């Protein structure tokens, strides 16, 4: 009734649902008694023909299939390269405690980053801005995204559940950064001219073959299997169902499955997983010195890290005993063992 | 757009010739023939640029206001006291109101003082123009570092005015006609046209019509007269005057850092362009 | 109002100005002998700024063309664009000249035809009561354009002192020295007059022409018929704020005032990317302005032979980036947003720099209202590499006893060779001193 | 962004890179001289990662091709795919070289053309402000690709220290030693530079080529026209995460980082099954992903001559299994389920192993969007059998007094033969020591 009267769900200015509804009304009125089946079988008819006409509304006005793969590509990060150039530039100027002007600065940086890439749609670029806390210690793991939404697609995206998409969004870019930071401190020791032939390098080196093999496995078999056959049933449901809330709460079961696989356990595993990405983050800042493995501080800082890396594989070992002795969760167990025979074999 | 926003700049270039007829205030007559020959020469200036018919030329009128410039008697200016008046006619009255013509006088007087800066700043290049005039290409007493601070002065002004010109004109002309027409929402036009004009003064400087940024565009205007009087006429009194400009330009930079808030004022980023330019050198 | 008189002079200066006037009729929607299209006044809002003002809607060019060689003008009258030119403003039929190949020929011929050379070119001066200035569309190559062009840079400096002088001069070719050998002598004699007897120049290198003429143009035998195609477009590109209706720096004394740091530092680097006709099939998809100025500061479109490893100790001071036609001006401030993040221009550490961008609507024509065009007018302090190239080829030739006995028989009695050498080193020393 | 400069070099390295660029236009939906299909942007989401970025929608290849022999480049310009190549990036027409067949020829020619070899290949480096690295698409066979390729592995290690180096180098043929006899000398000199002066290699054996070229391809006379068909597909197969839009290990420093255990252990075994065109008539019935990786670890598609009974005491450490195009990803975890039950890969007893599987959508083309493709990048410690084969053919030749007087006349004064022998045995001893 707000925007436009020919856009009605039942068919009220534009269709003739109303005369049929009035005939149903005369039939319902003609009854002195009351029961359950006669009242509720025609609660279908005031719902089902109404639940299909708005499905035939929003297909044509919006190109439905357009933005509802676009909004997932901003949050679940389908365009993976197109944000790493943002992450590389936003790292070099989030090296402060956050202030209120850094929101606008990181924003215009994501602007120029997505602009030099040549997106296939120039107006898809300024459809969002980015948002970031007050000043905890650092700008990373405190930033977010605002992708606001137009007419009636917003009834599918309440302002609650974009926080539910944004909260894993800062988590998935955090494992793009620590994957790429482990990809760059690896990239310093590629040649023999930067390599020392000491045994202090060899004890540095079995660790990254254990730790850089993790985030290229743990955050891959999570993130790719989260996307593929959860995107698969959405596209198969909207191509096979002419109904509104059954499509709608099926994408509510979609989002709650993504935020359950990516959460694996509340206190321990999320504390085990962020302890993994902290402990290989100091493997970046240890290697990043000039001629690392020949320094006394290069081996002195290392000795704490050779404890903390097996503090993480053995804590990963502690969850696997809770996965075998199993009354908790099957999707937890199928994923964590999939990386584990990809670990122990 | 052609005679208030000045995007066919032949009229505002001819305004510079009208700014080349004042040259300081007040030394102009106070007769009643002073509006009589001065309202004419602006109508004659449109035929001097060979553009437009007389159909829209009835929509332009000029009202010479009266303000003291010797400051006890009157001798009114044409750098900031010459105003174009747009007309209200018989069918077109839902487009033009009295509030929007009040700010047309504000916009026309604000271009007319920045154009007086840029024009008289190039009048000094006419003073030292080559036969030779001023001489001593580098030595004797300074021209090498003299013209070095004068051109980095005329650097900063000529690139400020170009950036203020790009934020006034372009997106406002992109927002205006197209949007209004396509929205087939055309009833009670002055509730939308005045909002368009309120954005058009939002984009200029807007200063909430009260901020001290208007006091700095006056002080940097106050040295350009000091710049032009020393070149018409002193070399030690020169080098102090532009250190005062470099103090006032750095004063203009530090207030911008206080307007900073976030995500706001598309001139503020454009000012922070030059600040991050000022950091790398 | 803003009338400029072009001074087309020499063997190469007459041909680069011949297609410059031929370019102007295709964009004004006019014919050289008639007016068949109505697009000249509704589409173009100003036409009487380089042409003479009309008497029968026939926009006469404000041009003069003198040369010692009659070969350049005999290839003009058979072309159908010569009826727009007048046979009474410059010369009538059968005009001639010298023999003739010498810098001292045209330098001595200026004061024997002194009565006639200051008679018919001054008739166009008092046509407008507010003259803009003079552009010397002359050449440096050969002795024809360099010999007589040095004379008018002196006598027009005091007879017309309040007028702008600025030239679009072409630099000669330094590949081999067999056909011409007098190239270091006549070039440096005019280059002294271009700094103290002239305010500004626009440099146009010849060794950088065939760098572009085989880049995207794909020729096998380099001819002289390609030298007029790169030159005539950027000439009309430089007056797009002046010919077409613009607002800021819409005069020739507007553009040059915002780029010159100081006298004897006026050598402006030029750049122009779009020269390919098969780009037209993919500009239909809204090719933006965000990608056209990322390649201007990148040394690819430059017309100046300079060092590639000498840009770290040199700093840009003034850079112009002119977009034309369809601009989409809601993202032109977005293009200038990305400039500070790369810092592709080294900035001077003593003072501020400036990246000036401007726009003007192009001609109502299909190859003009569809494809984005970018004109660059840079000013970088690596231009002394050409001055080090010309000076090292100048002092090496004087130790080989070359043209010291063959050049001082006519009108040269004293050694004016070191008068050009010190003044060239004054330019080369004040450039490096300019960044303190 | 992620721009890689390919260094095509030698008699065999230029031909394997010629059809590598020719393969890329058929999958990008583009023509080497024009753009006739709209499938390039809607189907392919990223194209400027190996090509140079467009100026007229003409994706220039970022390629350089130097060789002493002019025969490999004279079979290029008559082909219609050479107009995509530029005649100013590498050489103009009529480029030549040496006489010439020596390892010491190109090793001594690197410092006499030292000014020109570091001038035009560095112009493509500063085109992107974040360079990925350098791939040396060179050869080991002959003295042309092995002589000059050892020089650039040294001087690009310090001038560009923060860049990835990794090569797709082809191994020579060891069947008879009649036409060439200098094969043990020039191979081991480059193999030392491939371990300490280079991070990673991709080995490509020649005796394993004709094992596959008569397996399913059914030829009677082995020609050189078949060597470009197995090589150009797996080159474009290795960049499917990099060219086509992928998520994890979508860079060249992503893939190589997850497979190298340690420096001087980087020799990766390659496998690629589908090469037959009559398989196409039975892939219409949903041929799955559950059967395509059971044959990758089975030694049938390998391109490395290794022992069959030496795999029990050797252990896999890193194995890559790349599926492309139609994957049916609801059973790709089902394919990795069956890996632990067979244990076809022997696992290292000191540490964990990894079977990494990844996918990316292929080109919008009918032979590409229908048939399953499997690319293998293995790393097995039986690769010392080739190093035992090359070393046993190296010390046997030095006892026969072969090329000790014919090789040390030019630029060799000391015996650097045991400098290659001990460093090769250092690789062979640290491989067997690596599984404790």
């Amino acid at each position: 009734e707000n925007q436009n009267v020919n856009m009605s769900r039942t068919g009220s200015i534009l269709k003739n649902q109303e005369d049929t509804f009035a005939a149903e009304l005369h039939r319902l009125k003609q009854q002195p008694l009351f029961s359950l089946v006669d009242f509720e079988s025609v609660l279908d008819r005031i719902r089902s023909t109404v639940a299909e006409h708005l499905w035939k509304l929003m297909v044509e006005e919006s190109d439905l299939l357009g933005q509802l793969k676009i909004i997932k590509d901003f949050y679940l990060l389908g365009r993976g390269e197109l944000f790493q150039a943002f992450i590389d530039v936003a790292q070099n100027m989030l090296k402060t405690p956050p202030t209120a002007v850094t929101e606008h600065d990181v924003n215009v940086a994501f602007q120029l980053s997505a602009h030099k890439v040549l997106l296939d749609d120039d107006n898809l670029l300024p459809l969002l801005n980015l948002t970031i806390r007050e000043a905890p210690t650092s700008g990373w793991a405190a930033l977010g995204l605002s992708y606001k939404v137009q007419w009636p697609l917003h009834i599918l995206f309440t302002p609650a559940v974009l926080e539910k998409y944004n909260v894993v969004f800062k988590y998935l870019l955090s494992v793009r950064r620590v994957q790429s930071e482990l990809q760059h401190c690896w990239a310093l020791q590629m040649q023999r001219k930067h390599l020392e032939s000491n045994k202090t390098d060899a004890i540095k080196w079995r660790l990254q073959n254990h730790m850089a093999f993790l985030v290229d496995n743990l955050q891959y078999y999570l993130q790719v299997d989260v996307l593929e056959s959860q995107f698969s049933q959405l596209l198969q449901q909207i191509n096979s169902t002419r109904d509104f809330e059954s499509i709608r709460l099926a994408h509510d079961h979609f989002l709650s499955n993504l935020l359950a696989q990516s959460f694996i356990l509340l206190k321990p595993v999320f504390h085990c997983l962020n302890e993994i990405l902290e402990l290989c983050h100091s493997f970046c800042s240890l290697v990043s010195q000039n001629l690392g493995p020949l320094d006394e501080r290069g081996a002195g800082q290392l000795d704490i890290l050779v404890k903390g890396f097996s503090c993480q594989s053995s804590l990963l070992f502690r969850i696997l005993s809770s996965v075998r002795n199993h009354q908790i969760n099957p999707d937890l167990a199928q994923l964590l063992l999939r990386l584990d025979y990809n670990k122990y074999y | 757009r052609h005679f208030l926003l000045m995007e066919d700049g032949e009229f505002a270039q001819s305004l510079s010739d009208m700014l080349f007829e004042k040259l300081g205030s007040g030394q102009t007559p106070s007769e009643l023939l002073n509006p009589l020959v001065l309202n004419s020469i602006l109508n004659k200036a449109l035929q001097y640029s060979l553009h437009g018919d007389s159909s829209l030329a009835s929509n332009l009128t000029f009202a010479l206001k009266y303000l003291p410039e010797v400051f006890t008697p009157t001798a009114p200016d044409a750098l900031s006291c010459l105003e174009l008046k747009y007309k209200v006619d018989w069918p077109l009255n839902i487009v033009i109101t009295d509030t929007c013509m009040n700010k047309y006088s504000r916009i026309f007087s604000f271009l007319l003082q920045l154009k007086h800066m840029v024009w008289t700043l190039r009048d000094v290049w006419f003073h030292l123009k080559r036969t030779a005039l001023v001489n001593q290409a580098s030595n004797s007493v300074q021209y090498r570092q003299l013209q070095l601070y004068r051109h980095e002065m005329q650097h900063f002004v000529k690139v400020i005015q170009g950036y203020i010109a790009n934020q006034i004109l372009h997106v406002t002309w992109c927002e205006f006609r197209n949007k209004l027409s396509a929205v087939s929402n055309l009833e009670e036009i002055y509730k939308t046209h005045a909002d368009y004009l309120n954005k058009a003064l939002f984009r200029g400087l807007l200063t909430e019509k009260a901020a001290p940024l208007m006091n700095i565009i006056h002080s940097i205007f106050s040295l350009i007269l000091k710049f032009r009087l020393q070149l018409i006429s002193n070399f030690g009194l020169m080098q102090q005057s532009y250190n005062t400009f470099k103090y006032y330009s750095d004063f203009l930079f530090e207030v911008v850092s206080k307007l900073v808030n976030r995500g706001y004022q598309p001139h503020l980023e454009d000012f922070l362009l030059r600040i991050n330019f000022n950091s790398y050198y | 109002p803003r009338e400029i008189i072009t001074l087309q002079l020499g063997q190469c200066g007459n041909q680069i100005g011949f297609e410059f006037w031929k370019q102007l009729c295709a964009e004004h929607g006019i014919s050289p002998e008639g007016i068949v299209e109505e697009f000249a006044t509704e589409g173009t809002d100003r036409k009487d700024v380089f042409f003479y003002q009309a008497d029968d809607e026939h926009y006469i060019p404000r041009a003069v063309l003198l040369d010692l060689e009659p070969r350049v003008i005999h290839s003009i009258l058979n072309s159908p664009y010569a009826n727009l030119y007048n046979p009474e403003n410059i010369y009538l039929s059968e005009h001639g000249g010298g023999a003739g190949n010498n810098w001292a020929s045209g330098f001595s011929q200026g004061e024997k035809i002194h009565e006639d050379i200051f008679d018919i070119i001054d008739r166009e001066a008092d046509g407008s009561d507010s003259l803009e200035g003079f552009v010397l569309c002359h050449s440096i190559a050969g002795g024809t354009g360099s010999g007589l062009g040095s004379y008018l840079l002196e006598r027009l400096n005091d007879r017309y002192p309040k007028k702008l002088v600025q030239t679009y001069s072409v630099f000669p070719n330094q590949d081999e020295m067999s056909h011409v050998v007098v190239q270091p002598y006549n070039s440096l004699l005019t280059l002294k007059r271009l700094t103290q007897n002239a305010d500004c120049v626009v440099v146009l290198d010849n060794t950088a022409l065939n760098r572009i003429a085989t880049d995207r143009l794909h020729i096998q035998n380099p001819s002289f018929s390609q030298i007029n195609q790169l030159v005539s477009t950027i000439m009309s590109a430089s007056t797009t704020t002046l010919r077409y209706p613009g607002y800021m720096n819409n005069d020739l004394i507007g553009l040059i005032a915002s780029l010159i740091p100081t006298p004897r530092l006026h050598f402006l680097m030029t750049g122009y990317t779009p020269l390919t006709t098969d780009q037209s099939v993919a500009s239909v998809r809204k090719t933006t302005v965000l990608d056209v100025m990322r390649r201007l500061l990148q040394p690819k479109n430059v017309m100046v032979s300079t060092g590639r490893d000498r840009q770290t100790n040199h700093c840009y001071i003034a850079i112009l980036n002119i977009i034309q036609g369809e601009v989409d001006p809601t993202q032109v401030h977005k293009s200038l947003q990305r400039i500070r993040e790369r810092k592709l221009a080294n900035f001077i550490p003593w003072g501020p720099a400036s990246i000036q961008v401007a726009l003007s609507r192009k001609s109502p024509y299909l190859p003009s209202a569809h494809r984005v065009s970018g004109l660059m007018m840079a000013n970088h302090t690596n231009i002394s590499s050409l001055f080090e190239r010309t000076c090292r080829q100048y002092d090496k030739l004087r130790k080989r006893e070359a043209f010291l006995e063959q050049f001082r028989k006519e009108d040269i009695f004293k050694d004016n060779f070191d008068e050009l050498d010190n003044s060239r080193e004054i330019v080369q020393q004040l450039i490096d001193e300019y960044h303190a």
